[PDB]
RNA sequence: UAGCGGCGAGCGAACGGGGAGCAGCCCAGAGCCUGAAUCAGUGUGUGUGUUAGUGGAAGCGUCUGGAAAGGCGCGCGAUACAGGGUGACAGCCCCGUACACAAAAAUGCACAUGCUGUGAGCUCGAUGAGUAGGGCGGGACACGUGGUAUCCUGUCUGAAUAUGGGGGGACCAUCCUCCAAGGCUAAAUACUCCUGACUGACCGAUAGUGAACCAGUACCGUGAGGGAAAGGCGAAAAGAACCCCGGCGAGGGGAGUGAAAAAGAACCUGAAACCGUGUACGUACAAGCAGUGGGAGCACGCUUAGGCGUGUGACUGCGUACCUUUUGUAUAAUGGGUCAGCGACUUAUAUUCUGUAGCAAGGUUAACCGAAUAGGGGAGCCGAAGGGAAACCGAGUCUUAACU
RNA sequence: GCUUGACUGCGAGCGUGACGGCGCGAGCAGGUGCGAAAGCAGGUCAUAGUGAUCCGGUGGUUCUGAAUGGAAGGGCCAUC
């Protein structure tokens, strides 16, 4: 094991192409740009969306709905959460300590992701249907 | 820099669980009286983007 | 064996040649530059008329095609620091303790010192132990042992918490204070 | 890390020029040329390792047909006369006897003209 | 992201969170008590920097060589093996370096202590009006007049002033929060004409500054302004006494110096195009991309004594350059007089896919702290759940009065 | 003659399009007309009679509602 006995794994370190260094290389002449036209030429090419003067796809096609501010301050706690808080009571601030949902966040529900082994107090939280009966299964409270 | 969100694209395709793109059909804002019922119905439920142009979508809409 | 984990896992040469890469990229200054064509010194006025001369069109006496003209791109001050994953830093450590131990290249003590900050002494020391290029590492930094080693090129003194991949795979031989050992041990856990 | 092209390029057109030699004129000084030269010397070259064959061919026929109609037999009917005699020698060893050994070459004419005749 | 946006191209927050750094005050006024607090100014000391400096270890023999620092042998210093120089590559030859010291005089800074301004503290108060707000026109806010809050004001107006007023994104109520129309304020932040030291997977004379050189020069331009080319003898000038040809030339030949002068100043190396002299072979009855395949002869070398090799190439089959551009080019389409040097897919950041490595229902940290490529820092970000425009529901959900 | 199936929600499956789209459709739910009944009817013998998106209008719908209650504005459905 010396400095100059270290390789990397095979696969990992893959040449980069260099256009226009001769016949051989494939990559010759043009560069892989083919034939003239817009996108042969430096800085060419046509923007995002662009469909050559079509109405585009997304204008063509009609915007919908609203954005919701309520969203972005709810969350979704899974059962697999519960026990990674401290004192078995899943509160919006013990979540918020334990770093399963941000600071800003105002509402959240448990939902049935994953699975619960531990009586947990669930207080201030919505709970689903499944969540529930996997929460009172392992010997937990949902208090509201 | 970061790349810029197509706003136009975002306000129209909400990407959905398989990380294709729903959106709304078009030809039901207005000149509505002359179309059957049954055109008009089969408009209101969002449609899945088509593979062709999921490129273009995608393009648009690198933080979907 | 002192832990299985980090002093007799096997050399993963793959994950030892990424951090021994990135630490000589984190060594690279980047400090360096070329003139474009804005930076090159001279008028924007276009050498001669668009047409009629006979000569090839010129734009600018600064265009790269031309002799003195700017370097078409022109480098930039870069930073080559790579980014090493912490666990994958760890893991390289470990691979190369226990390739060291492997191959009996590290050597454990008590206790490594020497009485005055004289070179002859440490020297001397080395000598009687069939040593000539090796890193020390001691548990903390000592003024005698890092004075008299400054002048020995061969030989490099560290504490427990300055050890990098580099050192470890450069010096032919590496001696550890026991107490060196159960640092370094804390820091890989 | 600047790289000057200078010693490299010298031995690209060292190797090109080295192979120009004998060729008139700029072809044999001129880099330009010379390659050009050294390129379509070359599609020759390829182009008449297949030619070659032809020409040999086409020589040792014309001194087979040559010795045969001395011996009285045309080339077409003689090397029928072979194939019928199942003699398997080529145009090139038939060729050489017709020219170094015409007692054998008249004695490839007699066994033809047997296996026609 | 939210938004803004011929809802196009694009533009693009804030709240909140993690860090760096943190510092508060005064006037709109009298009275009491006094000059006490705190920074300014101008001195004396006091250390401590700066502007010259001082000391600073240890090697010889032999070999090659013009020369030793190289080889070889045997020593020695090292808080000094940074670096430079010396006739080739030196820890020990020199200058340094580590380290330890130094200021008559001037001066930066940090304090201690006079002097002159400066006023602390307490009670009593007081609380910025052509202002806030409005109408019109503009501008600024991520926010293009929009449903448009908020800020600024050219124009016209115009409050309440603490029992009051501002704001909370049209607006109203409620609640909360703050106090405009007076002012000052360090640090974290930005920059480098300039000075010192140090560093570079930066350049090495067409590069790197335009400028390695007497370069912003020569030169060009009325002027603003434009703007070059041009580095290297040798270790040491020992830079060639003297002689000879020549015009008391140029230039050269000797001699001498030197390791070398084919290092002689038009000077290290000394490529190529281009131009010559010499030799071998071919070539004056012969038609074309000049080669290629075949091939005699001649010359010169060589080991069957033989063929072989090297040069040449009579004669002969085949054979219309290259690039580009094109349906298609010997094309009488394009480009190139030749050589040499330089000359074109990069860099940063974001994003996706592939490979590869780590860890794995987790993965990873950013700024920053840290001398720390370590370690700390999990603020965040991505992922483990989706459906719905959304509320919301959730392994479902939406659709619909309800789904086969 | 009697009528409003020129119905509302959906829709197995299929045709035709680069796509945006366009077309055909039995059957299911609700409610309806005609027929004694089987049944037939989601416009017209069929194939032309058309215009994306944006912006805005009108009606419905507390889905949203920037401290909170409202509102404005936005969304959704119908339509211009
Ligand atoms: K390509
Ligand atoms: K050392
Ligand atoms: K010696
Ligand atoms: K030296
Ligand atoms: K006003
Ligand atoms: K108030
Ligand atoms: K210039
Ligand atoms: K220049
Ligand atoms: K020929
Ligand atoms: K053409
Ligand atoms: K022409
Ligand atoms: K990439
Ligand atoms: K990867
Ligand atoms: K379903
Ligand atoms: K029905
Ligand atoms: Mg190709
Ligand atoms: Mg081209
Ligand atoms: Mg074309
Ligand atoms: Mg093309
Ligand atoms: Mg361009
Ligand atoms: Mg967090
Ligand atoms: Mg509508
Ligand atoms: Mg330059
Ligand atoms: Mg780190
Ligand atoms: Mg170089
Ligand atoms: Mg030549
Ligand atoms: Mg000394
Ligand atoms: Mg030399
Ligand atoms: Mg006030
Ligand atoms: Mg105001
Ligand atoms: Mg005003
Ligand atoms: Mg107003
Ligand atoms: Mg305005
Ligand atoms: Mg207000
Ligand atoms: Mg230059
Ligand atoms: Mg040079
Ligand atoms: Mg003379
Ligand atoms: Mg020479
Ligand atoms: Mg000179
Ligand atoms: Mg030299
Ligand atoms: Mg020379
Ligand atoms: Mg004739
Ligand atoms: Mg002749
Ligand atoms: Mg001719
Ligand atoms: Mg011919
Ligand atoms: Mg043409
Ligand atoms: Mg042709
Ligand atoms: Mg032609
Ligand atoms: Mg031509
Ligand atoms: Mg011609
Ligand atoms: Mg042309
Ligand atoms: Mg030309
Ligand atoms: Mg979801
Ligand atoms: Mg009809
Ligand atoms: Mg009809
Ligand atoms: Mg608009
Ligand atoms: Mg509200
Ligand atoms: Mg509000």
């Amino acid at each position: 094991m010396r400095l100059n006995t270290l390789s990397p794994a095979e696969g990992s370190k893959k040449a980069g192409k260099r256009l226009g260094r001769g016949i051989g290389s494939g990559l010759g002449k043009t560069g892989g740009r083919g034939h003239k036209g817009q996108k042969s030429r430096s800085g060419g090419g046509v923007r995002r969306g662009f469909e050559g003067g079509q109405m585009p796809l997304y204008r063509r096609l009609p915007k919908f709905g609203f954005t919701s501010r309520k969203a972005a301050i709810t969350a979704e706690i899974r059962l697999s959460d519960l026990a990674k808080v401290e004192g078995g009571v899943v509160d919006l601030n013990t979540l918020k300590a334990a770093n399963i949902i941000g600071i800003q966040i105002e509402f959240a529900k448990v939902i049935l992701a994953g699975e619960v082994t531990t009586p947990v107090t669930v207080r201030g939280l919505r709970v689903t249907k499944g969540a529930r009966a996997a929460i009172e299964a392992a010997g937990g409270k949902i208090e509201e | 820099p970061k790349i810029k969100t197509v706003r136009g694209a975002a306000k129209r395709f909400k990407k959905t669980g398989k990380g294709g793109f729903k959106h709304k059909h078009a030809n039901l804002r207005h000149i509505l009286t002359k179309k059957a019922t049954k055109r008009k119905r089969h408009l209101r439920p969002k449609a899945m983007v088509s593979k062709g142009d999921l490129g273009l979508v995608i393009a648009c809409l690198p933080y979907a | 064996m002192v832990s299985e984990t980090t002093f007799g896992r096997d050399f993963n040469e793959a994950l030892v040649h990424q951090v021994v890469v990135a630490y000589a990229a984190g060594a690279r200054q980047g400090t360096r530059a070329q003139k474009t064509r804005a930076e090159v010194t001279g008028s924007g006025k276009k050498p001669w008329r668009q047409k009629g001369t006979g000569r090839a069109r010129s734009g600018s006496i600064k265009s790269p095609i031309w002799r003195s003209g700017g370097v078409t791109f022109a480098a930039r001050p870069q930073d080559h620091s790579q980014k090493v994953n912490k666990k994958m830093y760890r893991g390289a450590l470990k691979s190369i303790l226990s390739e060291l131990v492997r191959q009996d290249r590290l050597i454990v003590v008590e206790k490594f010192s020497v009485e005055a900050p004289k070179t002859k002494l440490l020297a001397q020391k080395l000598k009687d132990m069939a040593l000539e290029d090796v890193l020390i590492i001691t548990g903390e930094l000592d003024e005698n042992l890092f004075l008299a080693a400054r002048n020995l090129h061969k030989v490099d003194v560290r504490d427990a918490t300055g050890i990098d991949p580099v050192s470890l795979i450069a010096f032919d031989k590496v001696v550890m204070t026991a107490d060196a050992v159960k640092q370094v041990e804390e820091m890989l856990a | 890390a600047r790289v000057k092209r200078g010693v490299i390029a010298r031995a690209r057109h060292k190797k090109i020029l080295k192979q120009a030699k004998g060729y008139y004129g700029a072809r044999s000084r001129v880099y330009r040329v010379a390659f050009q030269a050294v390129i379509k010397a070359g599609q020759y070259a390829y182009r008449d390792r297949r030619q070659r064959k032809r020409q040999f061919r086409q020589l040792w026929i014309a001194r087979i047909n040559a010795a045969a109609r001395q011996n009285g037999i045309s080339y077409s009917k003689f090397i029928n006369g072979l194939k019928k005699a199942s003699v398997e020698i080529d145009r090139k060893i038939l060729a050489d006897i017709a020219v170094f050994d015409k007692v054998a070459f008249t004695a490839l004419v007699e066994k033809a003209k047997a296996a026609l005749a």
